[PDB]
């Protein structure tokens, strides 16, 4: 079976994308993500593209993507020797280090400081089109690299990573939610600096606020629910809503199982995965432990867009 | 995607699209079979016309006689 | 007549509506953490009152939508971000003047209005695709709408009837109402491909609706049929996110950018590709556009997000289309110069016209030279009677000169070379190659050991560039072969070998034979004759069939199909 | 001397015409924010191939490259950009990147020589200039940015140095704009410094206070010396000899035409760089050319 967490049985009923399949309309808007994102020519090069996928997942320990993803870097005309660590690495991708550290522990410190150092003139510089494919790479890898552990599913990392203790600390200058939005604001700047990109992050991201919930005791409160408070924990506080239903709609036992999801996901287990919501149907654990990559990545590029439009103000 | 060879004469690399005449005679690929040297079907009629040495600097062989 | 010059007062938080009463005397100027008035002077703007006055930071003041009155100066309304109409009425003098305070709306307001001709009726639009609309008589609500869409935005009012009253979505779509009939949508109509951020009604016209968009257009509608027909349409830099009207004409605009772009610019409608003017005093994104005028031509108030707030001057705006560049022109290969210019500097002024006005001693000669094969007094002589029939008459005797010079109580031997090399110079410098080059090659270690190698290199490449702009290989090939310098006999030694196969065993075959070491199958057979091709092989790329070079060209020009026989047009006709 | 008259069937003000490499192609560009390709047919005759729209804004100077990269052209528009169009096999021209750094509308964009590979520079409103490169010919999309200069002025014309010799270091030239009443230079040269790895400053032209419209480099052929033009409101042309940090020049000054009674918009040479072309507000073109003294002498007005 593709996951040790889901019984083979329900798969059936119903190495690791078949599992992503019971959803038709979001399987489809990934997977043109991912071949726009990784397989088409663009600004930077295939293997250069395979080794930020790689460095964006040797970041949460997901040992399934930084498979594949070197796989198939070998087969691109890639340098085998670069392997060795980044140490090895030209002197290209060291200054995107610093920037993928809180891209997947610590979103919030990112500011005009971190993105002029990497638009620095000398024998290594970036351009504004060549940086934004980068960071849109490192946010999908990492979205990707919590939903796998979110599934648990069944198919040298430490010489790849600077300072690889730092992990995510709990949170407690706040983001204000309606002051740069993504449908006003930030699709501006993504279509204007990224075309094509821009529209498939939009239309992956009106998929996956079009599912329903089905099986409740009226499923949007829930949805709403569940995609604000994974908002807050982040930073963006949204002022509309009240946040007494936050904890009069969902049960503890789905609170810590987003938490360890979002914040530590090598911490998951079959037993914190089972614990929460027994009477239900796979599916209805998956459509929720599928949104929070969506609300992670959109809090991630809100951040970073945020960062960047003051670089030019 | 490294690139292919080039013409002797045009110095341009080769190259075929793999009624409106998708791909002409004069771009096909054309070599002596002594010296492995190639180019363009028209450049290299035209310099065996009025030339008859092999059209790279310093090759020696008479390239199209050996076979006429 | 108002009499204002151009200035910039401060603000010390950002802003983001501003509205005009029509006094033109004071403006309101509003945001999120400023809720000031300020009044208008002849030679500078004061600070006058602070109606963000209360105790503590509540959040029913940080505003998004400002709008006073045009018959009641003492009347005023906003939208909170949370849904809060509140209501200001200055005739209280309890300090903060507030009044009626609403909080009947589910999610963020984005726009206010008010009726041009009543007092008391009031309209709204937020997030939630609903319309609220009030009666400042206190009562309860008015006609509360069900839009059946996304986020309203730019409510807005007619401005010549009474009744009528449209609305823009943020899917694409924009509707028209009436207060007396609040089921249905009068008339609907798609407009965008994307959020609709703002809508104007025209003073002069009626019926001449104009709506902005994230599409980066502009599109003006005629109301006047039953349908929805465009009329005009402009391009812009980014999304519009406000779109004004000026007063006293017909076909001018204001549009103000949302993102990236700073700057204003007053549009024609009837000439959609170039702005009319522009205004370059900001830092940040300009919120708001106003007038200043019930009907005057040429004041404009703005107000940004870096906290400021100024007054506009049709004369004193950048005006671009007065310092642009009207003329391009190029010279080709043989002549061709291609000249364009506008149509009121050839001759009603958005236009060009373009016409080409309009060597072959250098062309005839390139072929016609001889270079090597034959001794020093043939190639001299051939030379000259080449250049004589042309009419270059100094270069014939020039190559005489030299022929009596080398072909000769006798003069010192290294005598001439001087006079040489600083003929070699000479021709050379004046931007004739092919007689400096013709000469080296010709003459070769006679003179070649005078110049140094940096020049010769300069001298080889110029004349075969020049040689291969015209498409005369076989001469520029010739030179390059008998080139007397390293650098330049190496252009066609490099990446011109190909490694051959054979297609049954698919291993690679040595480089002087024909046969094959596994296979013992003779792989050149020529496709025409069956018999065994040793020199030059041609090879089709879709069907791997091939063989002689002048079989295949004749069958070619015969048929179209591959002799060795396989469907396939191997040129696709 | 006759004119064939062309139906433009744009919707605004034609900027440029360039000229193809082998002289049987030219394209067009305008404020109406497209871009067209004309090429010639057997009977002389020429008529459009290709009306597709490249920008939002109006399309600035439009640019051929060398036809041993392919058919790939080039642009800049208002949109704060710089394209690098390419025809592929019916054909059509399909986009292959967009450089989008600058924070002001870019004005002119020029291929570099041949003899230093696939470059392309864009200098900007507000005074910076920047040359790209692409290493990997066959993909023209991995473009990147190699160096960055500040001109402490408005940029508006750029013009690249042709010579290919192994004895002249690359070096190009920046032509300003700005009318404010401070006097100061406008065109300066900025010239390789292999060494070091970066573009220094070479020599600014004092001379020059009137506001420069367009500027040009003489085709060398084998010159050992430099030739420069210069479109201000007369015509001018520089003589840079090289003395054997950057190399110290010898500017003097050979021309200073003034029958135009006009500002003088372009400046154009030839191939063999023997004869020059102008054009100004008067509305004709003329050509000048050397009377073998150093003393030129108009040779043709055309209008
Ligand atoms: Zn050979
Ligand atoms: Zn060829
Ligand atoms: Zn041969
Ligand atoms: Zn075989
Ligand atoms: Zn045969
Ligand atoms: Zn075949
Ligand atoms: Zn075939």
């Amino acid at each position: 079976g593709p996951s040790a967490f889901i019984p083979v049985e329900e798969v059936l009923r119903e190495n690791l994308a078949v599992v992503m399949g019971l959803h038709p309309d979001y399987f489809t808007s990934f997977w043109r993500l991912h071949y726009l994102l990784l397989h088409t020519d663009g600004p930077l090069a295939s293997s250069w593209r395979h080794y930020i996928a790689i460095m964006a997942a040797a970041r949460h320990q997901c040992s399934y993507l930084v498979g594949s993803h070197m796989a198939e870097f070998l087969q691109t005309g890639g340098d085998p020797e670069w392997l060795l660590g980044l140490h090895r690495a030209p002197e290209k991708l060291r200054k995107l280090s610093e920037i993928n550290k809180l891209l997947a522990h610590r979103p919030w410190l990112i500011t005009k400081e971190h993105i002029q150092a990497l638009l620095k003139t000398g024998e290594h510089t970036w351009s504004l089109a060549e940086l934004i494919q980068a960071l849109v790479l490192l946010t999908h890898c990492h979205s990707l690299s919590s939903f796998v552990f979110g599934c648990g599913i069944l198919p040298d990392m430490l010489c790849f990573v600077e300072d690889p203790t730092f992990g995510y600390e709990d949170f407690t200058p706040t983001f204000r939610a309606q002051d740069y939005t993504w449908e006003d604001h930030g699709y501006s700047l993504i279509q204007r600096l990224y075309p094509e990109g821009g529209q498939l992050l939009d239309e992956k991201f009106q998929a996956a606020y079009s599912l329903t919930y089905n099986t409740i005791a009226d499923t949007s409160v829930l949805r709403r629910a569940i995609w604000n408070y994974i908002h807050c924990v982040f930073g963006i506080r949204y002022d509309d809503y009240d946040y007494g239903e936050v904890n009069q709609l969902l049960e503890r036992n789905l609170k810590v199982y987003i938490k360890t999801v979002a914040c530590y996901p090598e911490k998951t287990t079959r037993r914190m995965y089972n614990l929460f919501w027994r009477h239900f149907r796979h599916s209805e654990k998956v459509h929720v432990n599928l949104l929070l990559l969506e609300a992670r990545m959109q809090a991630a590029l809100l951040y970073a867009l945020r960062a960047i439009t003051r670089y030019m103000t | 995607r490294k690139p292919l060879p080039r013409c002797a004469l045009c110095l341009i690399n080769m190259g075929t699209p793999v009624d409106k005449k998708l791909a002409q005679f004069n771009n096909w690929f054309t070599w002596c079979h002594n010296c492995r040297h190639g180019g363009h079907a028209g450049h290299m009629l035209s310099w065996f016309r009025d030339h008859a040495e092999c059209p790279v600097s310093a090759c020696t062989c008479k390239c199209m006689q050996l076979d006429t | 007549v108002l009499t204002g010059r151009t200035m910039h007062c401060h603000l010390d938080a950002p802003a983001n509506a501003i509205s005009v009463c029509r006094d033109a005397a004071q403006v309101v100027v509003a945001g999120r953490s400023i809720f000031k008035i300020y009044a208008i002077e002849e030679e500078q703007f004061v600070e006058k009152l602070n109606l963000r006055v209360g105790r503590k930071p509540s959040l029913n003041l940080s505003c998004a939508d400002v709008v006073w009155h045009q018959m009641d100066e003492n009347l005023l309304a906003t939208a909170a971000t949370n849904g809060v109409v509140v209501t200001w009425n200055l005739g209280r003098p309890s300090r903060n003047k507030q009044d009626q305070l609403f909080t009947e709306h589910k999610r963020t307001v984005n726009k206010v209005c008010f009726h041009p001709t009543e007092a008391h009726v009031l309209l709204s639009g937020s997030q939630d695709g609903f319309m609220k609309c009030f009666d400042l008589r206190r009562k309860d609500s008015v006609s509360t709408f069900s839009g059946q869409s996304e986020s309203v935005r730019d409510v807005q009012f007619s401005i010549r009837d009474y009744f009528t009253f449209a609305s823009t979505f943020e899917n694409g779509n924009v509707q028209l109402w009436d207060i007396r009939r609040p089921d249905r949508c009068e008339r609907m109509f798609t407009a965008h491909n994307g959020p609709v951020f703002c809508c104007d009604w025209h003073p002069e016209d009626r019926g001449w609706l104009a709506t902005g968009g994230r599409d980066k257009m502009v599109k003006v509608w005629d109301m006047t049929t039953h349908r929805a027909k465009e009329m005009h349409c402009v391009q812009t830099i980014a999304s519009v996110a406000r779109v004004k009207w000026r007063p006293e004409c017909r076909h001018h605009l204001a549009t103000c950018s949302m993102m990236v772009d700073h700057n204003i610019y007053v549009w024609d409608v009837r000439r959609p590709f170039v702005p009319a003017a522009m205004f370059e005093e900001h830092r940040d994104v300009t919120t708001g556009i106003a007038w200043r005028h019930p009907h005057d031509p040429s004041f404009l108030l703005s107000g940004s997000k870096d906290s400021s707030l100024c007054q506009h001057l049709f004369r004193d705006a950048s005006q671009p289309v007065e310092r642009a560049n009207p003329e391009g022109l190029c010279y080709g290969l043989f002549g061709d110069l291609a000249f364009a210019a506008k149509e009121s500097l050839v001759a009603g002024l958005a236009s060009s016209a373009l016409s080409v006005f309009e060597m072959r001693w250098f062309v005839d000669t390139a072929e016609r030279y001889a270079l090597a094969g034959r001794p020093l007094a043939e190639l001299c002589d051939h030379n000259a009677k080449v250049a004589r029939e042309l009419g270059r008459n100094q270069v014939a005797q020039t190559w005489t000169m030299l022929r009596i010079i080398y072909c000769s109580s006798r003069l010192p031997p290294d005598f001439f070379g001087v006079l040489v090399r600083d003929m070699l110079h000479f021709y050379a410098e004046q931007g004739d190659v092919q007689m400096a080059v013709s000469v080296l090659i010709v003459l070769g270690e006679r003179v070649r050991k005078d110049i140094d190698e940096q020049t010769q290199e300069h001298w080889y490449t110029s004349y075969i560039d020049l040689l291969q702009r015209f498409r005369l290989w076989n001469v520029s090939n010739e030179v390059v072969k008998l080139s007397t310098s390293r650098a330049v006999s190496c252009l066609n030694q490099a990446s011109t070998t190909l490694h051959v196969n054979c297609s049954h065993c698919k291993r690679p075959m040595s480089s002087r034979g024909w046969v094959c070491d596994r296979c013992h199958r003779c792989a050149s057979m020529c496709a025409v004759c069956h018999h065994v091709v040793k020199g030059l092989f041609v090879w089709c790329q879709g069907c791997s069939h091939g063989g002689h070079l002048q079989h295949i060209m004749k069958w070619l020009e015969g048929s179209s199909h591959c002799p060795a026989g396989c469907g396939h047009l191997c040129e696709y006709s | 001397f006759v004119a064939r008259s062309i139906a433009a069937d744009h919707k605004d003000l034609i900027h440029d015409v360039s000229f193809d490499f082998h002289g049987r192609r030219m394209a067009t560009c305008s404020s109406d924010q497209s871009v067209k390709v004309w090429d010639k047919s057997e009977s002389g005759d020429w008529h459009c191939t290709a009306s597709w729209k490249t920008h939002s804004g109006s399309v600035w100077r439009v640019t051929w490259a060398h036809p041993e990269f392919g058919q790939v052209l080039a642009s800049c528009s208002f949109d704060r950009t710089a394209a690098v169009w390419e025809e592929i096999v019916q054909s059509h021209w399909v986009k292959r990147t967009t450089l989008v750094d600058s924070r002001t509308s870019v004005t002119d964009v020029k291929f570099a020589p041949k003899h230093m590979g696939l470059m392309l520079a864009t200098c900007s409103a507000d005074g910076i200039v920047r040359i790209y490169e692409a290493p990997d010919v066959m993909n023209l999309s991995q473009w990147s940015l190699q160096h960055e200069i500040s001109c402490k002025l408005s940029c508006s014309c750029i013009s690249w140095n042709p010579s290919s010799s192994r004895a002249h270091s690359p070096m190009i030239a920046v032509g300003s704009d700005d009318s404010s009443p401070n006097a100061m230079a406008k065109v300066q040269i900025f010239e390789y410094n292999e060494n070091t790895r970066k573009y220094a400053k070479a020599e600014t032209l004092m001379t020059v206070t009137d506001p420069v419209h367009d500027i040009a480099f003489a085709p060398n052929l084998g010159r050992s010396f430099h030739i420069l033009a210069i479109a201000t409101k007369d015509v001018r042309i520089f003589t840079l000899k090289p003395v054997r940090g950057p190399t110290k020049f010898e500017i003097h000054i050979v021309a200073q035409f003034d029958n135009h009674n006009s500002q003088v918009w372009r400046v154009s040479w030839n191939i063999t760089g023997t004869v020059l072309a102008s054009s100004g507000d008067d509305g004709c073109v003329r050509l000048w050319k050397a009377n073998y003294m150093d003393n030129w002498k108009c040779t043709g007005i055309l209008k």
